[PDB]
RNA sequence: CAUUGGUGAGCAGCGAAGGAUUUGGUGGAUUACUAGCUAAUAGCAAUCUAUUUCAAAGAAUUCAAACUUGGGGGAAUGCCUUGUUGA
């Protein structure tokens, strides 16, 4: 319950850097703006590692044996990382900016290639432990003039050349003694060869340039060595090549440019095989499979990604993530899909488990601050700076009607009537509550009485009154229904923000400027009590900052909360750094979540350092831009004090870190911050913790397994849910047959319901018994389904995970049979032809 | 797009605004990104919004917005009168 | 004695020990190597970051060491390391049994000598190599030639001599020949330490009586003679900047300055290392740069720096006194009580009986700084009473830190050895905070604690009585008596709500403090020395005083775990980061891992020098050890982050794979009567299903522009009847002859998606329609085996979108007819999930909703 | 005297817009260039690891 | 009578061979530690020169190139672009 661990990173599929496939075709990597995600192609699940890298991540390798990670930032540190243990091996330093890692095709020694150096290190053995200086240094190359720029290995693990932004391209050998099989230097570009590589056969070498020229090396005569075959040109207009990489098992250089596009080709023959428009912005990385019928490309501007095969001229997806961008979230009723909003308008439906957005809607014009669900989960909803709330379908995918003011105000916020009659929505404009009918796209009502602009509005799931929150310090409660339509305010201290209601109906949790979290009552007009949040909230000194983290005001309240649906805990966040987890009876915090840690963002740091501060400024507000080698890169088109504006250009600053909306999953003790870095998904499916309960000294994990020996089988489930531990309760779940199912789950105690309903929730959506697990859910909702109606709010996290069982995949199955079963009968019935 | 960057968003909505769009029936798994799962399985068109019952072709026929089909000859004469009632009040009501 | 949970990282905090360290030069850059104990270091100069430390341990101690240009020369027990980059990369064995006392390097030859006055000479087996390895010859010296060997020195330009020192006289060996070539006159003193001159033929020597003694080797006499009162000489090094400096370092701690020049002194330094730990072990004016470099036995290493002379004109004789620069520190004592700062193992607190806590680094060595003890200036106004020469604070034997408000007050308690307060500190400031804590009961201070919301400061009196100052102000608020004896723990819980308290009488006291109410008493048997609280899951850990580690739940007020093993007093213990493990060291010199479901040992470590504490990182990675002798703090990497751990009462042999890797992998199903699914995705349907709407929503919008010139072929060119038929179909038809489908559908499973609709496509059924009829006969015998019922629908509905135009035309043939009534009396027995999702559905609509 | 990527020291003048006498000098790009007080002389340095000495006079290297 | 105002005389109290305020300079941190240099599969680090050269490889838009300009109006002379006269 309440340790919680970063389970999930989404959105951002792609930020910067090289993106790689697994050994197989299965396991895809990118880069987000710190952590390698891990993509499942085939079966279908998102993975995203814990550890925090402290800039962007320039590039990523995978070893071939499945099994090491090297993730490398702008600056150049760098960790090691074990996959199959999920954990950091070491963390190293290098004192240059690094461009390209490559583990060997054999997996033992990787390659460098930072600065003008090409650095040869031995990777640490795996199963050999963990020491204080695991690397061993191969070999340090020094021959470039600049920068190099990328790497390639052999197919053999002895031959590795490199390209610089020096014009030339030198083979180096492993081992010395192989140096005198090959030390010659390519050359002869015109600008930044930005790739070379190896034939199947190591006898040709290709080179790739930035300026469109392809090149074919061959040992060849005029005792001779390595002429200029043929010449090869793209012929790009404006456009320039970016990033290639070449199959040499299957003669593809997939390239990238300048322009968006992307083209093929079959190297010995230079055909085109096939060309593309990627996007309007530049393609940054590529690579390919072992098999070489995958691509993979990301253009890092907007930050999308694109996996492309190109055999069958068809994608497997063309996914884009958006960064800085994401004003608001909702779960949805099923435990399965987030939909955050934009500052684009497009607002996406994102999957949790298999981690790509799987719906766009692009009907907005401007920005979208406000999304949530009613109805089951069929409609959704949405409030835009555009001047109108707009209602969506998710069986269809279209607006219903698109709800507007009268005079066209912004809309911040949004409340939707559980019985989806009624939409409300707030402004900075009016500060009128505006009220729209679902059926009659008709403003209903005005309701009015605030001074100053609402900020947030929410709904009773209860009895339907809805409680505004205004900036003039007072929570004003509505009851809209029915021949009443009477008023109470109730007076807070300082401004408030971002309200939420409890499901019971009966409570209402605030977020005032002062900081402080107050919790009221709805039927009488007093605070149960209020729990103080100004110091436990980390603040972050900008870059062009003037003052202390300690004394600004700027981070220190909340600009959301949502409580859980036990009623029990509020999860906080705001501008700040931090997110927090109050326990809402014993008012003190549980744990407290710093949300990033990247010098690239601003408001990470509670103390910038003291070698940055230069006599006149700090050494990060100097620009840079005007050093960058491109033209696209030293434009600087930045408004003057754009802030939170359109693009990421317009800023001339850093991102600032700020955690927009939170809410609770309504499954499984999850919950998602909605970041500047993307969705962030925090969740307790490791369950590798020991919460033990009702233990007495006879109980021991020896105990349980011995009650089922004796086919002692209430014991054993009881004995096992008194350790609350996930392997021995599947090992006495799946023992007792169906002939006791029914004796003993009535006998399960009143207090182990909420575990045994959270277990079989949990369990059942991912393994294969539909038929064991569903005998269960008849056996316990009949048996003892009256204790559940009273106590509905400790429950509604468990039957939540059980009624999306039945209807993601239990249903499915049984419309496949039912399609089954009709079809039989109509065909065997009827008549044949001619 | 360069006022708005300058007023930190914060955008004052046209006033007025009408429009029509052009919909095509695609099953709807085609109408979202590419990414191999779906949420929704039907035909983006409503099945109310391929066949509204409408006014037969011919003259001996009435056909009722609920599908209640009726002949010009197996009516009676006071169930002629209801109708040419019931059609005299939708049609002033215009 | 090896461990399956934890293996040794680095040992933390130490710097040197009394060896003396040797300097190595790399181009115009100097690094510092030093030793500890049995693994050296390396410290940069220009920084004193730390470079390199070995990468094994060395069976004994280093005794001396020295390093020519990379390559670093370290001498243990009987062998010479020849190291580069910490990595042992030759070993060089002397073939005595004696032990070697000092080392030298010069040109081709390295020179060991052993404790029993023999010499050892290896030579480069060739000048292209590096690290000189051949036996060359053993010199010896017999006591009548000379006394013990003091040194080996190599002067300047001398073709294979070798400036053998000895407690009587000096030696010179031609190692080529073997020859002794000059020997000096004897010295009416014991010589204890030689170092050459950057002048020619000139060594330097030092005796036990206060005097240096310049000795030429051309001229064979004693050029200068100074003289010290009262010390013995233990370390002489020159400055070669231009002007004459010599620096003599006693070993009664003093460091002392001379200028040859002008025969004088110019300034003598006072106790740079203690004089107990052995005083200025070494001390070296790096090459032609006014720095020195003064190592200790006392666990330090400074430099000392000549500022420029503030005289114009005059400049040699006005001379600046020398000035402290950058130096590294550690606990000059062992450690007593140490804990961990924040979550991410990135501070460590250690105090000591040197009377000086340290905030160590795991992360980057040289960042860890002592916390200031410069106490605040009160906000009374009276003035502080304390003895105005400032001594430490008395060493510090409990302590406590709650991290959650950092920064803005005080949040670190520490409990100091016999004092009837209790003071505190400052973790962001590193200093010692302004509050300090009474017990009001004139008892020592044996216990302390912090609340997780970091406002409330426990402290358990010796006399029974719990004080809990608040921690803004210090200011008093609760007094709780419920303890007669000493109180020896305290803790609050995760939710402040409920607070433990355990004393030597046996009573386990639970408090409840939102209300002042005691809640509950549970009495033990024995005395009890400690408590470890795990806030996560409320329960704790006592150590009792029947040597056995009891775990108390703290909700259910009950004893749920009691760990019998040990044979001596448990010194220390700590829960794991998850509440999985108990790590318990105590003074049967053992290390052992407790396993709380379990109720059992899983390792025992027999660590030779005993275990005072043990410290889990909040993190799962690393467990930080503190020793009885030895000054650092070792650190042990945990494998079980790595790997899973089997749990096993092993300790007895040395002293269910379910279980005892406490996982657990499904069954593929239960009985023979249980429809299940597919092992793998969920998605295997539904891409069955619609495979042909996801491809036309995959492709692009427009088609790519193709080259004319393309290989028809170009999916085969990827460079590197019946039996022309596929392997599907002859399984199908060897299957077909058995009237079994057993190895078939085994490979339907794995198929692809994609490969599937080009496979049931391809039923070649037109006319005499065998396949199809041997087809539907696989999914009817796959359903009676009830596995993988997702699939094997979809398999049969992919029929009817196929081939359901022929088989309607092809209806009540008695060959098909025959299949798919043997499909429906198999079919029929499957709905009886559609009769029981349906109550599944309509009950949790009515139980959630109404 | 400017250089170029093509590697072509090209004299200019501000009434001709044309450049006045074009100079291959090296392969590649030109890092720097100099030219003698007298004016007789010049020394380029392309990023082919050359250097040329050129005679501005008579245009011969 | 009240000071939540300024100055300045005293006392209780706190009080180990002194106390308080203010400030110059240097060092160690302020992200996670695999050494310096060069012509770099090696050499130096007292230095690369009386081996530092030859050989090899190396020349696309047959001469693409302001994605970069505050807004109106003009541009004689320039320049650009096209057309043309003449050799």
């Amino acid at each position: 319950k309440s340790d919680f661990k970063f389970s999930n990173l989404l959105g951002t599929v792609y930020r910067q850097g090289n993106i790689t496939f697994s050994d197989d075709g299965k396991q895809l990597l990118s880069p987000v703006g710190n952590r390698v995600s891990v993509f499942d192609l085939i079966n279908n699940k998102s993975f995203t590692f814990e550890y925090e890298h402290r800039k962007n991540i320039a590039a990523i390798d995978l070893n071939k044996q499945g099994t090491l990670l090297i993730s490398i930032d702008e600056d150049g540190r760098a960790i090691l990382v074990n996959f199959k243990a999920r954990n950091v091996l070491h963390h190293f330093n290098f004192k240059e900016k690094c461009s390209a890692v490559k583990f060997s095709p054999d997996g033992r020694l990787f390659a460098l290639a930072s600065g003008r150096f090409l650095q040869i290190w031995k990777t640490p053995d795996v199963n050999k432990d963990r020491q204080f200086a695991p690397f061993v240094r191969h070999r340090v190359h020094a021959g470039h003039f600049q920068d190099i720029t990328s790497l390639t290995w052999s197919q053999d693990s002895r031959f590795i050349l490199t390209t610089s932004k020096d014009l030339s391209a030198k083979i180096w050998s492993v081992d010395s003694e192989e140096k005198n099989l090959a030390a010659t230097t390519f050359n002869g570009h015109r600008d930044y060869v930005m790739g070379a590589f190896f034939s199947h056969d190591q006898e040709k070498i290709y080179t790739v340039s930035k300026d469109g020229a392809v090149f074919v090396w061959e040992f060849t005569k005029r005792k001779y060595s390595w002429r200029i075959t043929k010449k090869h040109f793209f012929y790009a207009n404006q456009a320039k090549v970016k990033c290639v990489t070449f199959h040499p098992a299957t003669r593809l250089l997939a390239v990238g440019f300048t322009s968006g596009e992307f083209r093929l080709y079959d190297l010995p023959d230079f055909t085109l095989i096939q060309q593309l428009s990627m996007g309007q912005n530049p393609v940054n990385t590529v690579s390919v499979n072992q098999t070489g019928e995958w691509l993979a490309f990301g253009s890092s501007k907007l930050g999308q990604l694109l996996v492309y095969e190109w055999q069958s001229e068809s994608y497997i997806l063309k996914q884009q993530g958006h960064f800085d961008s994401t004003n608001s979230l909702a779960y949805s009723p099923d435990g399965s899909r987030v939909v955050t909003a934009s500052e684009d308008g497009k607002i996406k439906v994102w999957d949790i488990t298999s981690g790509f957005c799987l719906a766009t809607f692009e009907e907005h014009t401007s920005s979208v601050t406000a999304v949530q669900f009613a109805k089951r989960g069929q409609v959704m909803f949405s409030s835009s700076l555009d001047g109108t709330v707009r209602a969506w379908d998710l069986i269809r995918y279209r607006n219903f009607r698109t709800f507007t003011g009268t005079e066209r105000i912004q809309f911040n916020c949004l409340a939707v009537d559980p019985s989806g009659e009624v939409v409300c929505a707030g402004s900075l404009d009016n500060f009128d509550i505006h009220v729209w009918s679902v059926q009659t796209g008709q403003l209903l009502d005005a309701l009015s009485g605030h001074e100053g602009p609402v900020s947030c509005l929410s709904f009773s799931q209860e009895n339907s009154v809805l409680a505004s929150a205004s900036w003039d310090k007072t929570i004003r409660i509505w009851s809209i229904f029915g021949r009443s339509q009477q008023v109470e305010p109730i007076e807070v201290y300082s401004d408030v923000l971002a309200l939420s209601m409890r499901p019971d109906g009966k409570e209402v949790a605030v977020s005032t400027l002062k900081g402080q979290i107050s919790i009221f009552n709805i039927e009488d007009a007093k605070q149960v009590g209020n729990i103080d949040c100004r110091k436990d909230i980390i603040s972050g000194r900008f870059n062009q900052d003037r003052f202390t983290a300690k004394n600004s005001e700027r981070s220190k309240f909340f600009t959301t909360i949502h409580y859980s649906f036990d009623g029990m805990a509020i999860v906080a966040g705001g501008n700040n750094n931090s997110i927090c987890l109050y326990d809402v009876p014993n008012e003190v915090l549980l744990k407290r979540f710093i949300v990033s840690r990247n010098m690239a963002l601003n408001g990470t740091l509670e103390f910038l350092n003291s070698k940055k501060m230069t006599e006149a400024g700090s050494l990060d507000l100097i620009d840079d831009a005007g050093e960058n080698s491109d033209l696209e890169d030293r434009i600087d088109n930045s408004l003057p004090g754009s802030q939170r504006g359109g693009d990421l250009s317009t800023r001339k600053m850093r991102p600032e870190v700020r955690v927009t909306s939170v809410q609770f999953s309504p499954t499984a003790n999850a919950f998602a911050a909605a970041s500047t870095e993307g969705l962030l998904i925090y969740s307790t499916n490791d369950t590798i913790l020991f919460d033990p309960f009702d233990l007495d000294v006879d109980v021991t994990p020896h105990s349980t397994v011995e009650a089922l020996r004796e086919k002692q089988f209430l014991n054993a489930l009881v004995m096992a849910f008194r350790l609350n531990e996930e392997y021995l309760i599947n090992k006495v779940y799946e023992a007792i047959p169906i002939k006791e199912i029914p004796l003993v789950a009535s006998n399960i105690p009143a207090i182990y319901l909420p575990r045994i309903l959270k277990f079989i929730g949990d369990f059942a959506i991912e393994s294969q018994h539909i038929e064991f697990n569903l005998i269960w859910i008849k056996a316990l909702l009949s048996a003892s389904g009256g204790y559940i109606n009273e106590h509905k709010y400790l429950f509604s996290t468990a039957m939540r995970s059980i009624q999306r069982f039945i209807v993601r995949v239990a249903k499915e199955v049984v419309n496949t049979t039912t399609d089954n079963k009709y079809t039989y009968r109509f065909l065997v019935s009827t008549d044949g032809s001619m | 797009y360069k006022l708005d960057v300058l007023s930190s968003v914060h955008f004052v909505p046209k006033p007025a605004s009408t429009s029509l769009e052009i919909r095509v029936e695609t099953p709807t798994i085609s109408m979202e990104d590419a990414q191999p799962l779906y949420m929704s399985n039907a035909s983006s068109l409503a099945p109310q919004e391929i066949y509204n019952v409408g006014k037969a072709e011919k003259d001996g026929e009435i056909r009722l917005k609920n599908g209640v089909a009726m002949s010009k000859e197996e009516l009676t004469r006071e169930d002629k009168n209801r109708l040419r009632r019931a059609l005299k009040r939708k049609r002033s009501k215009a | 004695k090896n461990s399956k949970i934890f293996s040794p990282f680095r040992i933390i905090g130490n710097v040197s020990n009394g060896v003396p360290f040797a300097t190595g030069t790399l181009g115009s850059t100097f690094y510092i190597v030093t030793c500890v104990g049995k693994t050296f270091q390396i410290y940069d100069a220009n920084t004193l970051h730390l470079l390199f430390v070995s990468e094994k341990e060395t069976p004994s101690s280093i005794v001396a060491l020295s390093a020519h240009f990379h390559y670093v020369y370290a001498a243990y027990e009987n062998k010479v390391g020849i190291y580069k980059r910490g990595i042992e990369e030759h070993l060089l064995e002397l073939e005595t049994d004696a032990n070697v006392e000092h080392l030298c390097i010069f040109g081709d030859y390295l020179c060991a000598s052993t404790d029993d006055n023999s010499i050892f000479i290896y030579k480069k087996s060739d000048p292209q190599d590096k690290y000189p390895s051949e036996f060359y010859t053993k010199l010896t010296v017999t006591e009548i030639q000379g006394g013990e060997i003091v040194s080996l020195q190599h002067l300047a330009t001398y073709l294979n001599k070798l400036t053998v020192v000895t407690k009587s006289n000096v030696l010179l060996f031609n190692v080529r020949t073997g020859k002794l070539v000059f020997t000096s006159n004897e010295f009416p003193d014991q010589i204890t330490t030689a170092e050459p001159a950057p002048v020619l033929d000139i060594i330097a020597l030092g005796t036990v009586t206060g005097e240096v003694i310049m000795f030429n080797m051309r001229k064979g006499k004693r050029i200068r003679t100074i003289k010290i009162p009262q010390s013995r000489i233990s370390s002489l090094s020159f400055r070669t900047d231009g002007s004459s400096h010599l620096s003599v370092g006693t070993s009664s701690g003093d460091l002392i300055f001379y200028d040859l020049d002008r025969r004088s002194r110019i300034h003598v330094l006072k106790n740079i290392h203690r004089e107990s730990y052995g005083g200025v072990t070494q001390a070296t004016f790096l090459n032609g740069q006014p720095i020195i470099v003064t190592s200790g036995g006392d666990n330090s290493l400074k430099e000392y720096v000549f500022d420029p002379s503030l005289s114009q004109g005059s400049g040699d004789v006005v001379v600046q006194p020398p000035r402290y620069l950058r130096s590294r520190g550690g606990h000059s004592q062992p450690p007593s009580y140490i804990a961990f700062a924040d979550s991410q193992s990135h501070f460590m607190l250690s105090a000591s009986k040197d009377r000086s806590l340290w905030s160590f680094s795991l992360r980057k060595d040289a960042q860890s700084q002592e916390m200031s003890q410069r106490l605040h200036k009160k906000q009374d106004g009276g003035r502080v009473g304390g003895s105005t020469i400032k001594s430490k604070f008395p060493e510090i034997v409990a302590l406590a830190i709650e991290n959650a408000r950092i920064g803005e007050w005080e949040n670190i308690i520490t409990a100091h050895k016999d004092e009837k307060f209790a003071r505190t500190w400052d973790m962001r400031n590193k200093r010692v905070g302004r509050w300090t804590f009474d017990t009001t009961d004139d008892g020592f201070v044996k216990s302390v604690a912090m609340s997780q919301c970091g406002n409330f400061g426990f402290i358990g009196s010796s006399n029974g009585s719990i004080t809990i100052y608040n921690m803004q102000s210090g200011i008093l608020r609760k007094k709780y008596k419920l303890h007669k004896r000493a109180v020896t723990g305290i803790s609050l819980d995760g939710m402040n709500r409920k607070m433990v308290s355990c004393g030597l009488d046996g009573i386990v006291g639970f408090y409840d403090f939102n209300k002042s109410t005691l809640l509950g008493k549970l009495k033990l048997d024995a005395p009890i020395t400690a408590m470890v609280y795990h806030r996560s899951s409320d329960l704790f850990a006592l150590a009792l005083d029947d040597l056995s580690i009891v775990v108390i739940d703290a909700v259910t007020q009950r004893v749920v775990r009691q760990l019998w093993g040990h044979s001596n007093r448990i010194t220390a213990f700590d829960f794991s980061p998850e509440g999985r493990w108990i790590v318990s060291a105590s003074l049967d010199s053992t290390i052992r891992t407790w396993d709380l479901p379990t109720g059992g040992c899983i390792d025992g470590i027999i660590v030779d020098n005993v275990a005072t504490n043990v410290k889990f990182s909040p993190n799962g990675d690393l467990l930080a050890t503190t020793h009885v002798t030895g000054n650092g703090i070792c650190i042990w990497t945990n494998r079980a982050q790595f790997k899973t751990v089997s749990t096993r009462t092993i300790d007895e042999s040395e002293f269910l794979n379910d279980i005892d890797f406490n996982t657990y992998t499904s069954l593929e199903q239960i009985d023979k009567e249980l429809l299940t699914l597919s092992i793998g995705p969920r998605s295997k349907m539904n891409t069955l299903l619609h495979l042909d709407v996801i491809r036309k929503r995959s492709k692009p919008k427009e088609a790519p522009k193709k080259s004319e010139k393309l290989p028809f072929f170009l999916q085969l060119s990827g460079e590197k009847r019946l039996g022309f038929e596929s392997h599907f179909t002859k399984q199908l038809r060897e299957g077909s002859q058995s009237k079994d489908y057993s190895s078939l559908l085994a490979t339907l499973i794995n198929f692809s998606p994609a490969a599937v609709d080009l496979e049931i496509r391809s039923l070649n059924s037109f006319e005499p329609f065998d396949e199809i009829v041997w087809f539907i006969d696989a999914l009817t015998q796959g359903l009676k085996s009830n596995k993988n019922f997702e699939l094997y629908e979809t398999f049969m509905s992919l029929l009817f979108k196929a081939h359901g135009d022929v088989i309607h035309a092809n209806n009540k043939n008695q060959d098909i007819a025959s299949a798919l009534q043997n499909w429906e009396d198999v079919h029929k027995k499957e709905d009886r999930l559609d009769d029981l999702v349906k109550f599944c559905m309509g009950v949790a609509a009515f139980v959630t909703t109404a | 005297h400017l250089g170029h990527s093509n590697g072509t020291v090209s004299l200019w003048s501000p009434s001709m817009p044309e450049p006045l006498v074009k100079l291959l000098s090296a392969r590649g790009p030109v890092n720097s260039i100099a030219i003698d007080r007298s004016g007789y002389y010049m020394a380029t340095t392309g990023a082919d690891r050359s250097m040329k000495i050129w005679d501005i006079r008579n245009f011969k290297q």
